[PDB]
C-alpha cells in the first residue's frame, strides 16, 4: 500500500512537472520564433541598404 | 497540481514552437523584404544613370 500511496503521487507529482515542462518548452518556442522573425525582416533591411548604398 | 505543470508545458510549448515559426516567417519576410529592396536599388540606380545620361544630350543640346 505505501507503494501504491508514492506511485500514486509521484504519477500526479510527475503530471504536474511535465505540465510544468511543457510550459517552459512552449515559451522557449514562442522566444525562438519571435527572433527569428525579427532576423528576416532586420536582415533583408539591412541587405538592400547595404546593396542600395552600393547601388546609389 | 498535475494540470497545472501540464497545462504550462502545453501553453508552453505551443508558445516556444510558435515564436520560432514566427521567427520563420519574418526569415521569410525580410528574405522577401531583402530581395524587393535590392531590386529596388538596382532599378533606382538604373534611374540615376539614365536620366543623367539625357541630362548629358540635352547640354549637348
Amino acid at each position: 500500500l505505501g507503494d501504491f500511496m508514492d506511485k500514486r503521487d509521484a504519477s500526479i507529482k510527475e503530471q504536474l512537472s511535465g505540465v510544468k515542462d511543457t510550459s517552459s518548452e512552449v515559451k522557449q518556442l514562442e522566444e525562438q520564433a519571435n527572433a527569428v522573425m525579427r532576423a528576416a525582416r532586420a536582415e533583408i533591411s539591412a541587405a538592400l541598404n547595404k546593396m542600395k548604398k552600393e547601388t546609389q | 497540481t498535475i494540470r497545472n505543470s501540464e497545462e504550462l508545458r502545453g501553453k508552453a510549448i505551443e508558445q516556444l514552437e510558435k515564436a520560432r515559426a514566427r521567427l520563420k516567417k519574418v526569415e521569410m519576410d525580410a528574405d522577401q523584404f531583402r530581395v524587393n529592396g535590392y531590386s529596388e536599388i538596382e532599378r533606382e540606380k538604373m534611374n540615376l544613370i539614365n536620366s543623367t545620361y539625357k541630362t548629358l544630350e540635352q547640354f549637348e543640346n
